[PDB]
RNA sequence: CGCGACCUCAGAUCAGACGUGGCGACCCGCUGAAUUUAAGCAUAUUAGUCAGCGGAGGAAAAGAAACUAACCAGGAUUCCCUCAGUAACGGCGAGUGAACAGGGAAGAGCCCAGCGCCGAAUCCCCGCCCCGCGGGGCGCGGGACAUGUGGCGUACGGAAGACCCGCUCCCCGGCGCCGCUCGUGGGGGGCCCAAGUCCUUCUGAUCGAGGCCCAGCCCGUGGACGGUGUGAGGCCGGUAGCGGCCCCCGGCGCGCGCCCGGGUCUUCCCGGAGUCGGGUUGCUUGGGAAUGCAGCCCAAAGCGGGUGGUAAACUCCAUCUAAGGCUAAAUACCGGCACGAGACCGAUAGUCAACAAGUACCGUAAGGGAAAGUUGAAAAGAACUUUGAAGAGAGAGUUCAAGAGGGCGUGAAACCGUUAAGAGGUAAACGGGUGGGGUCCGCGCAGUCCGCCCGGAGGAUUCAACCCGGCGGCGGGUCCGGCCGUGUCGGCGGCCCGGCGGAUCUUUCCCGCCCCCGGGGUCGGCGGGGGACCGUCCCCCGGACCGGCGACCGGCCGCCGC
RNA sequence: CGGCUACCCACCCGACCCGUCUUGAAACACGGACCAAGGAGUCUAACACGUGCGCGAGUCGGGGGCUCGCACGAAAGCCGCCGUGGCGCAAUGAAGGUGAAGGCCGGCGCGCUCGCCGGCCGAGGUGGGAUCCCGAGGCCUCUCCAGUCCGCCGAGGGGCACCACCGGCCCGUCUCGCCCGCCGCGCCGGGGAGGUGGAGCACGAGCGCACGUGUUAGGACCCGAAAGAUGGUGAACUAUG
RNA sequence: UAUAGGGGCGAAAGACUAAUCGAACCAUCUAGUAGCUGGUUCCCUCCGAAGUUUCCCUCAGGAUAGCUGGCGCUCUCGCCC
RNA sequence: GAGCCUUGAAGCCUAGGGCGCGGGCCCGGGUGGAGCCGCCGCAGGUGCAGAUCUUGGUGGUAGUAGCAAAUAUUCAAACGAGAACUUUGAAGGCCGAAGUGGAGAAGGGUUCCAUGUGAACAGCAGUUGAACAUGGGUCAGUCGGUCCUGAGAGAUGGGCG
RNA sequence: CGACUCUUAGCGGUGGAUCACUCGGCUCGUGCGUCGAUGAAGAACGCAGCUAGCUGCGAGAAUUAAUGUGAAUUGCAGGACACAUUGAUCAUCGACACUUCGAACGCACUUGCGGCCCCGGGUUCCUCCCGGGGCUACGCCUGUCUGAGCGUCGCUU
């Protein structure tokens, strides 16, 4: 059965998979349904923008992507205590709210909080009986616009940090050499090594 | 060229609903036109043929100058017979020839009130 | 297929009653009962090679290629030679590729788009899309295509502002947009050149989307026109230069011929 | 002894109401092989599929962590691309085979047992009144359930009780009418543009060139079908934010019923048990010192329990809070009701079935299962005469056609009958070479060649030879009058009355900010905006090159019809 | 009159009935009475090689999104602060991990089988190697003279690709020895000289699409079994109560 | 009327079980696999074998090498050596 | 391709003319009556002499074998175009009461009866029939089922699953 | 000379191949989500003037009523031919009706045998008297009625 010099192939076609064989023919048919599904929802349902709640600044839990940035879920209830609303009042506001997301960076948390207040900055709300809680007169002719185009703030804000000018500095050039990257991988491996053997030195007099 | 695709371009399905439509249907499909004056008179370009009607064959073997009154409409064969138009058979005995009402110029409609409103509305449509 | 003769339950003799080896239908009184079975020799039988439904349909081309073709396609269209070549009537037709005013794509009345053609002669391809309307040739008459309606000039625009309805029943006519340029409608049948009609929006809204050598297509992302192989590459003008002809050994015309 | 109450129960053809069964393409729960591969065959693969059984819905399941991860951390379920044919499993053979990220569609969150507080403030039923249309739902009086625990307040994201603070004044369930709505809300009925004209073929025309210098008419309608053939206009049909009527669904705006949330402090409460887990044994998984499920046994804890992918002990840390429950969206659909399209098939193909097809017929039964389309435009399907008893036939007639005569379009091969030609002891047939005969083809068979030049014979013509008159084309010089192509400077001029991009700048510019002593400190740091500089387009004069497909005028030689 | 020809016949010569298992078929080897229709290397996934095109250290929108509702529109066009991601640009180790630049000149330490400082060049050398460059020389109807003109070459040189060899660098192991630094002076790290194993580097050639061949798994060029499993139907024949 | 398929029943022949019994019939898995028979569809041109080495539970088979075809690339000749 | 045509397309036949080496093709002549082809690209369910090939049709055999299990028919007349066979008269036979007789159960379903036809059926034939077409025919307190249990089959209570 | 046999051609004969056509399949996609105890799917029987099948119906049986359209269905006689009355056919169907078996339901089913309640005639009334109408299956939920205990307890003989 085997050939000439060529790679070793193991399909994995052993299986019946000739009744099971899903194949787009619909693919322009649910892009379609799906343009439909979004007209009708922006129509339909409300004035607020497509995408409607607002997804916080959020960093990827990996040694590859946490360079990068990432719209997440909701916006970590200390957060949002902090900003100072109730929940649901910020579920109808438009926040979006998810009660497991916990902060252990104040940078993040300030962060969070910067975003809401420009949220709240950029909110205007619309009552029903002109009693005037929040609001003014005809506001930028109804904002100017209706419906806004995935996601209010575009939230990804990949931040360009330069540090461009800088003159070359002193011993720093000679003290942060690959020696200390070795050091301390060492010290990391032989840290418990080190502590149990001068706890025998302490324990034998 | 077709926009609304709710309606068929087939052929077979076409020829399955031209040949198996109701008579309610047939009707409609067996419309004849009018002669110049009468539709300068009337304001319309074409009518449904019924017992009554006035016909000018102006197509076929017989053709022009042959005004006759129609005697029956067999919408299941899609022909009129018209009370002229003749054909001996091998016996003698004479047999209307089987005409189809789009080939047919009528010149004398039938007064009614119920021809008088549907007039009344095609005037109206076509505007 | 998806449902073959595989309806039919059947067996094979074998050795004794010694018809064949194929399999046949087992019953009493109704005459197929003993005929061929499924298989591909037999009546009613199964077909070699099932066409299924997960063949490699649709075809990817990369975009470059894609917009590679329709620079190609546009650049041929403005040939005289290439469309006469094809067979558009370009006889009483002024210069080449022909652009009009900003008063055309608000027509509404198709009866100016027929003065329009009649007056910018394109009524001559036109009247050869009306005199070529004939019936199909063959089995395809059956799903509803009886008309070899061949294709005339196309209209290239933006600014939609009546001018498909103008224009909408023409025959052998083509709706195009200057922002979605179709390689099956600038060049069908895979042959280049056909005749097109621009409009001054159209016309300078070109050179905003593709852009010149010097700078990039504004419209697209990064998009450039390509790599033009030979430069000046009028080749009688270059075997006729004094430069290579300087250097060419003699016009050596002797024949020597076999010698008895 | 009898009477009564509660608890366990039985009866009824008690009043009211509910499940059975079918389809089952998609979905859920169980269990469930072997052919095949491994070239042999047991483990393995086939396959946690085929068959079998039980259920419901237009979706089902799942779904708010006893989660992923281990760093600058994320955060319900589903679906797609990647992860990836990878980690891993495997007589480590054949082969099998995930997951976390990450990018997208979708986005909606919640409730209950416990804990206490409310004099059961709660629900089911019966009878009459208040009620409106097409019909059943709030309020009055007594019969039951429930204190072995209804309902409100409560949900692990903390909650509750009492003071202080400035405040908030409210919802969802009806009912008639008025203008709507993105296809101009749902479906159904009925209608709407324009040659049938002159000529000629044809049985018939929808065939054939033309309808005045405005292209004969209509076009938001030239898709398709039927009509005696090949029609945009002859016919319902096709386009149209086209019109007129009826039926239904929705959000505005007069009655009826309910209507204290936020921040600080104090006090109190703070949780699902034969369940997790351990041993052992079967199935399954990629899951290996055992991923999940299940049988038996042992069977808890409260600074607790689970997870942390190598079993175990000690220690530290991260994350979650299981043994209770609901929830639309993205997703699937070969069953069904209508629906539109096709680089598909063409009556031995395509579904078994284009047709009185799951029909005829076969087998006791489970079940098996066909063959079979076409006259013509219209039957106008052959009147009548004649032979035979009729079947059939000869005349006659219809039709363009009986050479279309009731399984009737076209009508080949195998095979048969007749006629014409030829031949026949080595079975017939074949290849090479001729000969004879026959059908047929091209032509006139003692008579068939053309195109040019020149010397001879009559005739009618007008240009050509040279010039005047005329427009159009070729060619090159002054590159003359001027547009433009290639690199170069300049007005930095359109930099504020300009476009593109720069992890190159301007902390003596502005705004929102942090820090130190309402003000001051560039004293240091974050985001956005203004503009300084770098590589290409937009005008100009001054200039080098080709005047190159970039072309007009002025002039010249040499063309050209009239 | 001429005529080859899918017409017929006669004559001379040669000529066993096709297809395939086979070393060997006309075989007393098998299939074939005749004729009409159907009938057998297809499609998907993956790999390898060759070719064609686009871009090119990058490449690719197949996953979604954007356009006004269109018959062809289930097409096509665009995204780019949608490049997440696949392949390639880095390999070697089981792994912890580590990870491809050297050469020349001057001075310094005993130029010491030995390190430092300053400057310069830069992917090394050798033998072949298409091509390309300089050029002695001589050749054009009567003389001194010249420029393009007719017109090649002895010899020399820089050397594409590629081949062969030497040398160098990187990773894991093996042998020998010395030196250097301290966010802490330790069973801490790093460096040198040699011969080995690698699918390496030693100026990269890939990505996407299409076509052709070959292989694999899927019914896999077509037809074919004795057999196995699952679920149902029969004691009207026969066997026994 | 009862016994129904690895079951029934058998004065025992493995006989009978709906013309089939040393394991019935119908349908499905299933187009089960076959190193084994038979077949595999137009023309022209060019090149053109082998029945051998080694290995295999290998001996009617396969792998590898050999024989062969296709696609090219690097060069060399045309002017006493 | 301003392609071909109802003044005749595809298809089929041809002792006709020709081309190409060959796959095949073009023209002429005869039926036919509505669709067809050429070039350039594209995609195939794309070419048959075989496979005890599948379906359908047709020859040699071949007017051949065979219309032979059970003793047997013969004359006249009649309806009828038509008689070895239909009906009647007569004669001779067979079955011979364990029947070739008269009626039943299971099974068949109109086959029972009358009239008319004889292309179709009956292995020749028909004027005949169980063939075909039309019209008729089955009358129950006291015949049987219905009632009863037999071998046995069976649901609830219960158990298993 | 004829008969028989072979090869062509013309014509004729079972044969229906090729060609042409399609009220047919196949594939793909979209829209909606729909059976039954108020009798589902399926089956049996019956229904037309001449009516075997398919199709359509259920003793109101080739359809009834209503709405819309507007002079027919048709092979044949007839029938409504009326429309200054109501109106044939066709489609929609929203109102009535829907034999028997069938989850099938009073029992197993042989269309047999019952048991209650009511109404009409038969001796004007039950007493196993004819016809018609309603009910009479299993399991289970909530509530009502009845009673079983040496299950527990109160009061009394
Ligand atoms: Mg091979
Ligand atoms: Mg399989
Ligand atoms: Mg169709
Ligand atoms: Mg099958
Ligand atoms: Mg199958
Ligand atoms: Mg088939
Ligand atoms: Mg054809
Ligand atoms: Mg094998
Ligand atoms: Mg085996
Ligand atoms: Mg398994
Ligand atoms: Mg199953
Ligand atoms: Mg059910
Ligand atoms: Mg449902
Ligand atoms: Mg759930
Ligand atoms: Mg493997
Ligand atoms: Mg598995
Ligand atoms: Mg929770
Ligand atoms: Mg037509
Ligand atoms: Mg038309
Ligand atoms: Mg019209
Ligand atoms: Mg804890
Ligand atoms: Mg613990
Ligand atoms: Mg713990
Ligand atoms: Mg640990
Ligand atoms: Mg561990
Ligand atoms: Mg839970
Ligand atoms: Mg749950
Ligand atoms: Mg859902
Ligand atoms: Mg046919
Ligand atoms: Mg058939
Ligand atoms: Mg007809
Ligand atoms: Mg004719
Ligand atoms: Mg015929
Ligand atoms: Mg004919
Ligand atoms: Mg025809
Ligand atoms: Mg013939
Ligand atoms: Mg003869
Ligand atoms: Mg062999
Ligand atoms: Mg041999
Ligand atoms: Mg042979
Ligand atoms: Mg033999
Ligand atoms: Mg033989
Ligand atoms: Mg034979
Ligand atoms: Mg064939
Ligand atoms: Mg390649
Ligand atoms: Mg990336
Ligand atoms: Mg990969
Ligand atoms: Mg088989
Ligand atoms: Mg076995
Ligand atoms: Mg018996
Ligand atoms: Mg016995
Ligand atoms: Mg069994
Ligand atoms: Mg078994
Ligand atoms: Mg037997
Ligand atoms: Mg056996
Ligand atoms: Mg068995
Ligand atoms: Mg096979
Ligand atoms: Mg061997
Ligand atoms: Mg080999
Ligand atoms: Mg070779
Ligand atoms: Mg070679
Ligand atoms: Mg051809
Ligand atoms: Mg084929
Ligand atoms: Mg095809
Ligand atoms: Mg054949
Ligand atoms: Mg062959
Ligand atoms: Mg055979
Ligand atoms: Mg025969
Ligand atoms: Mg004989
Ligand atoms: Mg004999
Ligand atoms: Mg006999
Ligand atoms: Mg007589
Ligand atoms: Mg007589
Ligand atoms: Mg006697
Ligand atoms: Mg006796
Ligand atoms: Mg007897
Ligand atoms: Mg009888
Ligand atoms: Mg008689
Ligand atoms: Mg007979
Ligand atoms: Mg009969
Ligand atoms: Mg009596
Ligand atoms: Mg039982
Ligand atoms: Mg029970
Ligand atoms: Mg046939
Ligand atoms: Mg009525
Ligand atoms: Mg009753």
């Amino acid at each position: 059965a085997p050939s000439r010099n060529g790679m070793v192939l193991k399909p994995h076609f052993h299986k019946d998979w000739q009744r099971r064989v899903a194949t787009w023919f619909n693919q322009p048919a649910r892009k379609i349904r799906r343009r439909k599904a979004r007209q009708a929802k922006a129509r339909r349902i409300a004035p607020r923008p497509a995408s409607g709640p607002i997804r916080p600044i959020v960093r990827c839990p990996t040694v590859r992507y946490h360079t990068k940035v990432r719209a997440g879920r909701g916006f970590s209830l200390e957060e949002l205590r902090v900003a100072g609303i109730h929940k649901k009042v910020a579920r109808t506001i438009g926040i979006s709210v998810d009660p497991r997301r916990r902060n252990k960076s104040t940078e993040s948390l300030q962060a969070n909080v910067q975003r809401l207040k420009e949220y709240r900055s950029k909110l205007i709300l619309f009552p029903r009986k002109p009693s005037a809680p929040k609001k003014g007169d005809s506001s930028a002719e109804e904002l100017k616009l209706a419906t806004q185009l995935t996601g209010p703030v575009m939230p990804v804000r990949n931040v360009y940090k330069k540090e461009k000018a800088r003159v070359i500095t002193e011993e720093e050039k000679n003290f942060k050499a690959f020696a200390s990257l070795r050091m301390a991988r060492a010290n990391a491996r032989l840290f418990g090594i080190r502590a149990k053997r001068a706890k025998e030195a302490a324990e034998q007099d | 060229m077709k926009f609304n695709p709710f309606v068929t371009s087939d052929r077979s399905k076409n020829r399955k609903r031209h040949f198996n439509a109701p008579s309610h249907i047939r009707r409609k499909i067996m419309s004849s036109p009018l002669s110049k004056e009468l539709r300068q008179k009337y304001n319309v370009r074409s009518m449904p043929i019924r017992k009554d009607d006035e016909v000018q064959v102006v197509r076929g073997h017989y053709k022009g100058q042959q005004i006759g009154k129609v005697v029956q409409v067999y919408r299941k064969k899609y022909v009129i017979y018209i009370e002229r138009v003749q054909r001996e058979k091998a016996n003698g005995t004479t047999v209307h020839v089987g005409i189809h009402p789009s080939k047919v110029v009528i010149t004398r409609l039938k007064l009614d009130k119920d021809r008088k409103k549907i007039l009344e509305r095609k005037a109206k449509s076509r505007q | 297929s998806e449902l073959a003769g595989h309806q039919t339950s059947a067996e094979s003799w074998g050795t004794g009653r010694a018809v064949a080896r194929i399999p046949r239908v087992r019953g009493g009184g109704t005459h197929r009962s003993g005929q061929g079975a499924f298989g591909n020799m037999c009546r009613g039988g199964r077909m070699f090679a099932p066409t299924k439904t997960w063949r490699r349909w649709h075809r990817r081309v990369n975009t470059t290629q894609k917009r590679y073709a329709i620079c190609s396609a546009l650049a041929a269209s403005a040939l005289p030679a290439l469309v006469m070549s094809k067979g558009h009537r370009i006889e009483e037709v002024p210069e080449l590729p022909l652009v009009v005013e900003d008063k055309v794509e608000g027509y509404k009345k198709t009866k100016e788009a027929v003065l329009l053609l009649k007056k910018l002669k394109a009524w001559n391809d036109i009247k050869k899309v009306y005199a070529s309307q004939r019936m199909r040739a063959g089995k395809g008459k059956m799903r509803n295509r009886r008309r070899i309606q061949r294709r005339g000039p196309c209209i290239i625009y933006n600014e939609d502002n009546g001018i498909i309805k103008a224009f909408r029943n023409i025959p052998g006519i083509t709706l195009l947009n200057v922002s979605k340029l179709n390689i099956l409608k600038l060049a069908p049948g895979g042959h280049v050149g056909r005749f097109c009609i621009w409009t001054e929006s159209a016309f300078r809204k070109l050179d905003e989307l593709y852009g010149t050598w010097r700078k990039a297509a504004s419209l697209k992302s990064n998009y450039n026109l390509p790599m033009h192989k030979m430069i000046n590459t009028d080749l009688s003008r270059i075997l006729k230069s004094p430069e290579i002809q300087r250097a060419l050994r003699a016009p050596r015309k002797k024949i020597h011929r076999r010698v008895l």
